[PDB]
RNA sequence: AGGAGUGGAGCCUGCGGCUUAAUUUGACUCAACACGGGAAACCUCACCCGGCCCGGACACGGACAGGAUUGACAGAUUGAUAGCUCUUUCUCGAUUCCGUGGGUGGUGGUGCAUGGCCGUUCUUAGUUGGUGGAGCGAUUUGUCUGGUUAAUUCCGAUAACGAACGAGACUCUGGCAUGCUAACUAGUUACGCGACCCCGGUCGGCGUAACUUCUUAGAGGGACAAGUGGCGUUCAGCCACCCGAGAUUGAGCAAUAACAGGUCUGUGAUGCCCUUAGAUGUCCGGGGCUGCACGCGCGCUACACUGACUGGCUCAGCGUGUGCCUACCCUACGCCGGCAGGCGCGGGUAACCCGUUGAACCCCAUUCGUGAUGGGGAUCGGGGAUUGCAAUUAUUCCCCAUGAACGAGGAAUUCCCAGUAAGUGCGGGUCAUAAGCUUGCGUUGAUUAAGUCCCUGCCCUUUGUACACACCGCCCGU
RNA sequence: AAAAAAAAAAAA
C-alpha cells in the first residue's frame, strides 16, 4: 500500500520534527524559546521583533 | 534573553558575531482592596504598551 | 524515454462488455436470480456483490476474506 | 486526483457561507485543523482551490506557510451556478 | 507574521505601517495607509474580509477584533510608503534619473 | 623587553591526494581549511544501487454512466502484507485515460546577470560644500612649515573665514551615594519559644515590632586635568603629587569611493540554460559523506615531586527549566544495585521548586621516591545499563584487564598591557541519546613596557613621467 | 602553433 508506505519514518524525533517558520529549510534552526526558525531570517525580521542592538 | 548568531549567511569570512537582548521589568503590587476596584482599574488606563494581570490567593 | 532498464506496463484494465447484463438470470419470470453472494457486512452495501473466483469469494472495498 | 466527492461539496459550502479560508503548506499532514468533523486531507484541499486559481475564481498569496484564497463576485456566481441556488442567499462578505 | 501579510498584501494599495493593541474582547489593530479609499474597497468589505482572513487564520473567539482605517498624516515624511511609491512609478516603466529627482524633490517640499 | 605557546609525541576535526559503483559540492595568502551555525547511525542528502504514486493545473481534439480508472486475496517476484505485474472484478461513478500546446517542480548549471546580506580595504583617519582670494582656464587656498593627542584632536605660523560627514559627541554595563523613593516571591535587627554545653555561647531551628545595613532597582549626582609644582611659543598639551570610590573599564553603531570577494545549497528574492512521468520533483529501503603509502591547520592530553593517589576542610556567577504544528522540561525526597542506572513520591510555568545552585582550583594529614615509575592512558578483550523502529563501520556511559609513543621538540610561526595573559570549573547553542567546537559566566592571578620604524604592512608630502583601459603601461630596430 | 576582446553607449 503507497497509502500505508508513504509515512513509515516517524518524525517523533531527529532533524526532521521541526523546519523554519518562514523559508521551510531544515538548516540554522533556533529551538532557544520556541523560535523554531532559521537563522538568516531572524537577521531579516530580527528587528520586527523588538530585539534591538544594545551589546 | 540572550541570543548569540553569526553575521555571514555563506561561510565566508571573517568569524564575527552578534548579540541580541532586551530589558523586561517586573512590578507588583499588592492591594486590601475588594474587586470592583480592581475591575476598575483593569478597565481604566488601557494601553498597548503594558499588560495587565490579576490573581487572588 | 526508453531507458537501459525495460519499463513494466502499467495494469491495463481490459474494458468487458455485457458484464452488467451478467449478474442476474433473465428467464420467462420476473424474480431475480443471481450468482456471486451477497455482502451481509455494512462495509459494503446490500447490492453490493463478491468476486468470482476459482475458489473462494472477495469484497470490494469491505477488503474481507470469507474462506469456506 | 481521484478526491471523492462529499468532502469538496463539504468545502464547497463552507466557502459559501464565508469566502475566504486559510491553509498550511504540508503534503504530510492528513487532516485539515478546522475541519476535523469529518475526516479531509489538505493536499486535495489546495489542489481543489490552485484548480479555481487555473479557471480564474480566486487569488493566491502566499506569505510564510500558508496559502491564501479571496473570493471574487465572478467567482460567487460561479458558486451560484455550481451548487444551483437561487439569487437570494450572499456570502456574509458583502453583508453589513 | 501580521507586518509581513499586510506588506504582502497592500504592494499597490500605500501601505505604510500598523499598530497592535492588547485589550480583553477588543483585540483591536489599526493599519495606517496613504491611499484611504482603496483598503476599505466597496463599502468597507475589504477590511471585513481582511478581519475574517485574520481572524480565523490567527485564532480568536470571534467578534473579538475590530480593524480600523486611518490616513497617516504626513504622507512624505514616511520612508517606507515613498518606497512603494517608486516602486509603483517604475514598475509602470519611466527614467531613473528623472523619477529619482521627483521623489527627492518631493522629501526636500515635505520639510525634511 | 617579556609571558603563554604552536610546530615535536598520541588523540578529535577539516582540506588535498589516493581509493570508491558513491567516498556530493562550495570555500585555496592575509580576506578558506572546529567554515556553511555542516558534533552526517535512519530523515538530513544535494552521492550510488534499487521500486512504486502523481503532485501532467489545465485549453483543444479522440472516450463517456452501457463504464475513464484506483483500492486487493491462495502464489513466482525484489524489499516490504508497494497488485508494480501476472489468476479475478463487484468494488469510485465523470472526480477522468490518451495526442499537441501550456503549466508546475528542481540543494540542477550560471554570485562573471543580479537584488539583499556579510567580509575585506578600515576601524586606519579620511572626505565635502558656502563665501572670498589667485590663475585666461583646467585648477589651487581653505585640508599647513611647526608643536600636541588615540584621532584632519587641538594650539599656532597664516587670503583665508564660516560649516558638515567620520572620530569624538551618543547608548548599555561596572565602579557609590550607611542619601531619597520601596520590598512575606529578597532579607536584617530586637522579642518570645525550642535544642545542647558551662552564667554566657551556637542554631539557613520556629513565630510576630521597625528597617533598607546585604540583595533587588527607580529617580538623581560625582569626575571635569578640579588643585599644587615642573616642562612646553609659557599656548595647545604633558609629567609627578595631595584630597577624593574610580585622575585612560569594556562593548554597540561606525564617512566618500571600490572589489568581476562569498552566498542562485536560507527564502514562494530572482533573469537565462537543462529536465519533467520511463523524472535532475517526490516517496521508501540499504549503503556511502568516516573510507587509507602520504602532506598540511585549528584544538585536547601529558612528557612529572611546584607532581600522582587516598580522606577531611571550605568558596561563586551568567544562566537554563513542561512545547500551536509536538511528543523531547528542570528536579528534590525514599528504597535496589559497586557502578552507570531501575521503581514509586512531591514542587516549579518560575527570586518561591531544583538552589543558601555546599563547583573546580587551592588548603590540611598520609602513601609514593627520579626508575618510561603509583606519570602519561593511545591500542585492545569481555560483561552490564539508557535513548530510539534500528547502534555492526564500537551512539553514549559504567566495571575489570591491556600500559605503546613520549626525558620539554629543528627550520619556522601566532596571541598579549590589569583583574590582563595563564591554570581551572560552571552555563547557552549544537541535543531523542550530546562536546576535544563556539559564545558567555565565575575562582586564583602574574613577569615585562609607557617606546621604536629594524623587520612586516598601511597612510601622507615632495620629486620625475614620452603613463590615462593608467607599468598587466607606452615604445625602438632586424 | 596557446590568447583576453579591455570601453561601460548621455547628462528627460
Ligand atoms: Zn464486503
Amino acid at each position: 500500500g503507497h497509502q500505508q508506505l508513504y509515512w513509515s519514518h516517524p518524525r517523533k524525533f531527529g532533524q526532521g520534527s521541526r523546519s523554519c517558520r518562514v523559508c521551510s529549510n531544515r538548516h540554522g534552526l533556533i529551538r532557544k524559546y520556541g523560535l523554531n526558525m532559521c537563522r538568516q531570517c531572524f537577521r531579516q525580521y530580527a528587528k520586527d521583533i523588538g530585539f534591538i542592538k544594545l551589546d | 534573553l540572550r541570543i548569540t548568531t553569526r553575521k555571514t549567511p555563506c561561510g565566508e569570512g571573517s568569524k564575527t558575531w552578534d548579540r541580541f537582548q532586551m530589558r523586561i521589568h517586573k512590578r507588583l503590587i499588592d492591594l486590601h482592596s475588594p474587586s470592583e476596584i480592581v475591575k476598575q482599574i483593569t478597565s481604566i488606563s488601557i494601553e498597548p504598551g503594558v499588560e495587565v494581570e490579576v490573581t487572588i490567593a | 524515454k526508453s531507458y537501459t532498464t525495460p519499463k513494466k506496463n502499467k495494469h491495463k484494465r481490459k474494458k468487458v462488455k455485457l458484464a452488467v447484463l451478467k449478474y442476474y438470470k433473465v428467464d420467462e419470470n420476473g424474480k431475480i436470480s443471481r450468482l456471486r453472494r451477497e455482502c451481509p457486512s455494512d462495509e459494503c452495501g446490500a447490492g453490493v456483490f463478491m468476486a468470482s473466483h476459482f475458489d473462494r469469494h472477495y469484497c470490494g472495498k469491505c477488503c474481507l476474506t470469507y474462506c469456506f | 486526483m481521484l478526491m471523492p466527492k462529499k468532502n469538496r461539496i463539504a468545502i464547497y459550502e463552507l466557502l459559501f457561507k464565508e469566502g475566504v479560508m486559510v491553509a498550511k503548506k504540508d503534503v504530510h499532514m492528513p487532516k485539515h485543523p478546522e475541519l476535523a468533523d469529518k475526516n479531509v486531507p489538505n493536499l486535495h484541499v489546495m489542489k481543489a482551490m490552485q484548480s479555481l486559481k487555473s479557471r480564474g475564481y480566486v487569488k493566491e498569496q502566499f506569505a510564510w506557510r500558508h496559502f491564501y484564497w479571496y473570493l471574487t463576485n465572478e467567482g460567487i456566481q460561479y458558486l451560484r451556478d455550481y451548487l444551483h441556488l437561487p439569487p437570494e442567499i450572499v456570502p456574509a462578505t458583502l453583508r453589513r | 507574521e501580521l507586518n509581513e501579510f499586510l506588506t504582502r498584501e497592500l504592494a499597490e494599495d500605500g501601505y505604510s505601517g500598523v499598530e497592535v493593541r492588547v485589550t480583553p474582547t477588543r483585540t483591536e489593530i489599526i493599519i495606517l495607509a496613504t491611499r484611504t479609499q482603496n483598503v476599505l474597497g466597496e463599502k468597507g468589505r475589504r477590511i471585513r474580509e481582511l478581519t475574517a482572513v485574520v481572524q480565523k487564520r490567527f485564532g480568536f473567539p470571534e467578534g473579538s477584533v475590530e480593524l480600523y482605517a486611518e490616513k497617516v498624516a504626513t504622507r512624505g515624511l514616511c520612508a517606507i510608503a515613498q518606497a512603494e511609491s517608486l516602486r509603483y512609478k517604475l514598475l509602470g516603466g519611466l527614467a531613473v534619473r528623472r523619477a529619482c529627482y521627483g521623489v527627492l524633490r518631493f522629501i526636500m517640499e515635505s520639510g525634511a
